RNA sequence: UGCUGAAAGCAUCUAAGCACGAAACUUGCCCCGAGAUGAGUUCUCCCUGACCCUUUAAGGGUCCUGAAGGAACGUUGAAGA
RNA sequence: CGAUGUCGGCUCAUCACAUCCUGGGGCUGAAGUAGGUCCCAAGGGUAUGGCUGUUCGCCAUUUAAAGUGGUACGCGAGCUG
RNA sequence: GUGAAGAGGGAAACAACCCAGACCGCCAGCUAAGGUCCCAAAGUCAUGGUUAAGUGGGAAACGAUGUGGGAAGGCCCAGAC
């Protein structure tokens, strides 16, 4: 189904009547531009480009605004695409709003994480630590070991060990959703997002549910 | 061998179409159709169908009187009709029907909905027995089987779909 | 169901059979006389 | 002296031969002798002299026995656990381009020469290509 | 586990044919990912000036021109050795 | 033997099936729960403590289950002694 | 007998297995082991049967209406099975 792109705002809370207090990650969904529609005798599939809030005159790119004159929408800050089922359909000139989410329940939410930096084996693997005492030395967070002596005499493919923690691409899924306004253009998701505020996150509906 | 040698009688009222190896009947009960396999020929002498073994297969005479099996079986149940009856034994066993579909209580928590073929025509003229209908044989012994497969006759009280015709080697539960 | 390398006839009501290669022994009055190689 | 060939002077021909109803050891074999060159007299080791052909209808080659369900396709990715199989008629349901692909390119040489003998088949699904204007000529196995 | 069914007039899950069937397999859930050299697809933007030289060509050189865009420096980041 | 560093323990795993559980099935001297035996199946999981340097093993208490073995009786240019 | 002290071809690789004992050069020809669909040079050679297991291309006691045959024997058109 037809997803949108919001930019995250924060987390809060939500009061409710019986006395429970259900966090929520406030998601600000401005109206989505459509700038292209993709179908399957051209491109070979069917789908539709996604233009979501403005960017500088003097900064968008001489290849941005003629794509964007094409369709008559006004420069935004990116472009995402989201694939079509049978029976939607949609034009260049449309700018969807939140309430398409009126009638969803559970959602999926895509984004990059936080990048961590550098980390290391026990941060980003869950590792454990040998005893920091009773004679150890040098070896308090070191992963140890890492194969068997000459069988095969290598390391596998996939191995863990310290790398890049963050700065990638996660999706969440089945994310209860609290409250739409339309007004002010907000979406009301119980639970956590990934990403840091003011970054940009796909909501879609729940594709497994 | 010998079932190929027995020739197969076609009765009046049955129309009968040859294309190639295939083979086409059509009459009262309704059309049926089947293809061949290629180790055979078959031969219409204007009043009864006969098969013989083709040159360069080994498994000739099998294969023909296996066609003519399936003729004489194809013949008949298009003539008159092949039938069959369920007699299910149990406490709490009862079976109905609404139109084209079999709903059985098989001492299951969630009812039993069974669907049927375009070609079989099912009564339950009592709960705790039905029968069932067709032109074909193989499609009615294939929904028995379905149905006897639901709920297993135990060797111990017999409780379960089981044939009208067939038996069940019960056993006494030691002590 | 036993299944060993050495199948024969135990009853006068034991047929064998070969299915997809695999021999195996079925009897029609004895449930435990059914063997399979 | 012995006459040697030239890739410059070389000259390559197009043909286009029906993998319907024959044999996947019996075309393969074709395919790279007239890939490499081995049916004409200028045939030399180090040049590929071969001709550009073009198969249609891969889905429907022919193949004897009980091998659409016992022609096991083994193939490693390269991480330890990384071993996969297949066989004839899942290669076919998926990917039916790459069951001649793998026998031709087996039975052609090993190296960047038989890589450029490789790189010649165009390999199709179906019964029309979009090289007619290269002007092929039709071929028979 | 079966249906029909001969070789073997019967019987028979099989040799022709059909159906059910497991956290095993391929998809289905998420991520990377066209250097996938087989290097892919689509919507866009950009400069439409003249001269001579041998080796006559995917040729060499001169003047004018320097676009789209990128790079560099700086302010910097919940990005980062 | 002009040196291939050794038992056990910690971290780190990987492969196999003659499988401990989960999955499906046959027989049962299988009334049901709970069981015994056998076939397929490695996708996942497969305990904390007292004693001992100990693997092993005894005991306490859980667990759906507390697997069998190979990897130089895995792993000291990872640690421990 | 070979290697040691023996080069070369073949058995995919291979000191001892088979063929075969390198004075040197030749872009001459004939053969042995071993082979003649491709990698890789040579028969998609002819007639005759066997195999349907990829047997060929790892193995036993033992078991089976798997087939391809040979020689007999019982019962059987007063009717066998
Ligand atoms: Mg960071
Ligand atoms: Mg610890
Ligand atoms: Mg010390
Ligand atoms: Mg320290
Ligand atoms: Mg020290
Ligand atoms: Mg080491
Ligand atoms: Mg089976
Ligand atoms: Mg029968
Ligand atoms: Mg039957
Ligand atoms: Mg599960
Ligand atoms: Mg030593
Ligand atoms: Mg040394
Ligand atoms: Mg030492
Ligand atoms: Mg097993
Ligand atoms: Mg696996
Ligand atoms: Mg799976
Ligand atoms: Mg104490
Ligand atoms: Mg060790
Ligand atoms: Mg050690
Ligand atoms: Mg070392
Ligand atoms: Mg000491
Ligand atoms: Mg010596
Ligand atoms: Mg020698
Ligand atoms: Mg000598
Ligand atoms: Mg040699
Ligand atoms: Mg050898
Ligand atoms: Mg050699
Ligand atoms: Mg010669
Ligand atoms: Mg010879
Ligand atoms: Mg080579
Ligand atoms: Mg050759
Ligand atoms: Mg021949
Ligand atoms: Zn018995």
């Amino acid at each position: 189904m037809i997803g949108l792109v919001g930019k995250k705002v924060g987390m809060t809370r939500i009061f409710t009547e019986d006395g429970v207090s259900i966090p929520v990650t406030v998601i600000e969904v401005e109206a989505n531009r459509v700038t292209q529609v993709k179908d399957l005798a051209n491109d070979g599939y069917r789908a539709i480009q996604v233009t979501t809030g403005a960017k500088k005159a003097n900064r968008v790119t001489k290849p941005e605004a003629g794509h964007f004159a094409k369709a008559g929408v006004e420069a935004g800050r990116g472009l995402w695409e989201f694939r079509l089922a049978e029976g939607e359909e949609f034009t260049v000139g449309q700018s969807i709003s939140v309430e398409l989410f009126a009638d969803v329940k559970k959602v999926d939410v895509t984004g990059t994480s936080k990048g961590k930096g550098f980390a290391g084996t026990v941060k980003r693997w869950n590792f454990r630590t040998q005893d920091a005492t009773h004679g150890n030395s040098l070896s308090h967070r070191v992963p140890g070991s890492i194969g068997q002596n000459q069988t095969p005499g290598k390391v596998f493919k996939g191995k863990k060990m310290a790398g890049q923690m963050g700065n990638e691409r996660v999706t969440v899924q089945s994310l209860d959703v609290v409250r739409v306004d339309a007004e002010r253009n907000l979406l009301l998701v119980k639970g956590a997002v990934p990403g840091a505020t003011g970054s940009d996150l796909i909501v879609k509906p729940a594709v497994k549910a | 061998s010998r079932v190929a040698k027995a020739p197969v009688v076609v009765p009046a009222g049955v129309d009968v179409k040859i294309n190639g190896q295939v083979i086409t009947i059509k009459g009262k009960n309704g059309e049926l159709t089947r293809t061949l396999n290629d180790a055979v020929e078959v031969k219409h002498a204007d009043n009864t169908l006969t098969f013989g073994p083709r040159d360069g297969y080994a498994d000739g005479w099998a294969q023909a009187g296996t066609a003519r099996a399936l003729l004489n079986s194809m013949v008949i149940g298009v003539t008159e009709g092949f039938t069959k009856k369920l007699q299910l034994v149990g406490v709490g066993y009862r079976a109905a029907v609404k139109g084209n579909v079999i709903n059985l209580s098989l001492g299951f928590s969630h009812p039993v909905d069974h669907q049927l073929p375009a070609g079989i025509t099912a009564e339950c003229p009592t709960q705790t027995e039905i029968v069932l209908k067709g032109a074909d044989k193989q499609v009615i012994g294939q929904v028995a089987a379905d149905l006897r497969a639901y709920r297993r006759p135990e060797p111990y009280k017999g409780k379960g779909v089981r044939y009208a015709d067939e038996v069940v080697r019960t056993k006494e539960a030691k002590k | 169901m036993k299944v060993r390398a050495s199948v024969k006839k135990l009853c006068r009501n034991c047929k064998i059979v070969k299915r997809d290669g695999v021999i195996r022994v079925i009897c029609s009055a004895e449930p435990k006389h059914k063997q399979r190689q | 002296k012995t006459f040697t060939a030239k890739p410059e002077t070389v000259k390559r021909d197009w043909y286009v031969v029906d993998a319907t109803g024959k044999t996947l050891g019996r075309l393969a074999t074709e395919l790279a002798r007239r890939l490499r060159g081995k049916h004409k007299a200028e045939y030399t080791p180090h040049v590929d002299t071969g001709d550009y052909i073009i198969v249609l209808n891969a889905d429907k080659v022919a193949v004897t026995g009980n091998k659409r369900t016992d022609k096991v396709y083994y193939h490693h990715t390269g991480h330890i656990g990384g071993i996969k199989q297949a066989t004839f008629e899942e290669m076919i349901a998926r990917r039916p381009e790459r069951v001649i692909e793998i026998a031709v390119k087996g039975m052609l040489p090993k190296g960047p020469l038989g890589r450029a003998m490789f790189r010649k088949l165009k390999v199709y699904a179906g019964n029309e290509h979009n090289h007619a204007a290269q002007q092929p000529q039709v071929l028979d196995i």
